[PDB]
């Protein structure tokens, strides 16, 4: 439908796909996995070379043209923000006798460049925040659409609109030149790009094609971490709420519950950056009950505490619409419920999950979903609260209601680890 | 701080009866189930009682049942411990604390309960 180009993986390589067979060379400096994502890195040798197949169709010139794909460009280094706010860098070339378009980034930028046979160039680009508290874009996958009409070159984020450009003054690009996939400027040797689902049309995608687009690519039956890679088991994960972004998990000292702390911010003296520390809080890992974390499966939600795995439970009969949960070393009690199911109430493309516990995998009987509220805690005059890791009644009713609240205290994601991530 | 303030108990002789009292210093205990520990000196302290975040709900030790019977007045933020049949095994410091859940548990493990006042002490002999 529309597609001239379709690079996807098979056979430890990436493959054109679109049916017009043209060739494909990957160098071995390009880290492939079978989850459709490649990696561009600094090294000579990490590039991709597309020599499109010149004997088959017009190959010339497109009129209309568009290029999806999905990225995930790391975080700035804490002490070379300089190098990355100035310093810019192609990633994507595909020019012939010095015409053509290219994808370039800079810093917390990315630039998409049309250049015509006479050497008129014009850009358009989309620009994230990076003094946000948790970042959407920063070292996450995202999606990126970008349509060339003879009127407007739009870019498109996650199926939305979020950039425009008149480009009335340019007249035909050459667009049948070698495509190099390549990290090209004055880049440090840490730089790295990660890229799925490649793809480019002889069209200008509506922005409904788009937005179906995204939701279609975004579809899986497994769950997926803060970063927008899928959700595993056995592996060690930070816990991030949806409904309290500056909120972590910490197990209460001298206590069996979980008390929520306010993250940590950066703490540097540069006033161009901001973030909340996403590498605090108690150290996760899910377990399964009987690789990929998939939807409506029962788990185990543990953590470390000291030198031990614990679990993480609920009391079965409290009377009250929520309750603190409870967390112990192992145990099999009759007291505890201690089987979590992994949900997902989202319609819509998301990196969060829902927590649902359940009397038993047979029994319909739903006891809760796991969140944060408000407790009391202390005083009679003056009444004081605190916040803890829960368990609630309430969001039941609340997950039903349409469109999903994303906002709800009850939405987690999980966070590894990332060498895109430093602080 | 907030805590719980225990009353009651003293020297008694084997057979007799006693009552316990706490009650909640700068906070509301209504919120919170509430247990009766007991402490022999040396020993690890360890559940006696205790009473889910209203009435109702109630849980005992098994070298406890059925002389004692503890009991929740909210109204007047105050949790009864009625001992009847003392023992001679049943002497030591008894304290009161607030669960962090409104649940209570015949476990009684010491790590859930909280707001620990200074106890009371409690003796029972054999002569009198």
């Amino acid at each position: 439908n529309n597609i001239i180009l379709n690079l996807r993986y098979k056979d430890n390589n990436l493959i054109d796909l679109s049916g017009y067979g043209a060739k494909v060379e990957v160098y071995d400096g390009v880290e492939l996995n079978d989850k459709n994502q490649f990696k561009l890195t600094s090294s000579a040798n990490s590039k991709i070379r597309v020599t499109q197949n010149q004997n088959i169709i017009f190959n010339s010139v497109f009129l209309d043209f568009s290029v999806s794909f999905w990225i995930r460009i790391p975080k700035y280094k804490n002490d070379g923000i300089q190098n990355y706010i100035h310093n810019e860098y192609t990633i994507i070339n595909c020019m012939k006798n010095n015409s053509g378009w290219k994808i370039s980034i800079r810093g917390n930028r990315i630039i998409w460049t049309l250049i015509d046979i006479n050497g008129k160039t014009k850009s358009v680009f989309f620009e994230y925040n990076i003094r946000e508290d948790i970042s959407e874009y920063i070292n996450r996958w995202f999606f990126v659409t970008i349509t060339n009409n003879l009127n407007n070159a739009k870019i498109y984020i996650n199926g939305k609109l979020e950039s425009n450009t008149d480009i009335k003054d340019i007249r035909e690009v050459i667009a049948n030149g070698e495509i190099i996939f390549k990290l090209d400027g004055d880049i440090d040797r840490t730089q790295f790009i990660w890229m799925k689902y490649f793809s480019i049309f002889n069209t200008e995608l509506s922005q409904s094609n788009i937005e179906e687009r995204y939701k279609i690519q975004s579809y899986s039956e497994y769950l997926k971490d803060f970063w927008g890679n899928p959700l595993m088991y056995n592996k060690e994960y930070y816990m991030f709420n949806a409904g309290n972004k500056n909120s972590y998990i910490k197990l209460k000292k001298d206590s069996p519950v979980g008390e929520i702390l306010t993250r940590s911010k950066y703490n540097q003296n540069s006033k161009y950056i901001n973030y909340r520390d996403l590498y605090i809080g108690e150290k996760f890992i899910i377990r399964r009950k009987s690789d990929i974390v998939r939807k409506e499966d029962y788990i185990y939600l543990d953590f470390f505490n000291l030198n031990q795995e614990w679990r993480v439970y609920t009391y079965k009969y409290f009377k009250k619409e929520e309750e603190k949960l409870f967390l112990a070393p192992i145990s099999d009690s009759d007291e505890f419920y201690n089987t979590i199911q992994i949900k997902e109430y989202d319609e819509q493309p998301t990196y969060s999950c829902q927590l649902l516990f359940k009397k038993d995998e047979e029994s319909t009987d739903e006891i809760g979903l796991i969140g944060i509220h408000r407790f009391y805690e202390s005083g009679i005059v003056f009444e004081e609260y605190k916040d803890y890791f829960c368990i609630s009644k309430w969001y039941l009713k609340e997950v039903k209601r349409k469109p999903y609240n994303l906002k709800l205290g009850c939405n987690w994601q999980f966070i590894p680890k990332d060498e895109g991530w430093t602080e | 701080q907030v805590q719980l303030v225990e009353s009651g108990g003293g020297l008694v002789q084997a057979g007799g009866s006693l009552r316990l009292s706490c009650a909640a210093s700068e906070f509301r205990a209504e919120h919170f189930a509430v247990g009766w520990f007991r402490q022999a000196p040396g020993k690890e302290r360890e559940g006696v009682s205790c009473v889910d975040a209203s009435g109702d709900s109630t849980a005992y030790a098994d070298s406890v049942k059925g002389r004692f019977t503890i009991s929740r007045d909210n109204n007047k933020n105050v949790v009864y411990l009625q001992m009847d049949s003392l023992e001679p095994e049943d002497t030591g410091d008894y304290y009161c604390g607030a669960s962090y859940f409104t649940v209570c548990a015949k476990s009684m493990r010491k790590i859930e309960y909280r707001y620990w006042g200074q106890g009371t002490q409690v003796t029972v002999s054999s002569e009198p």
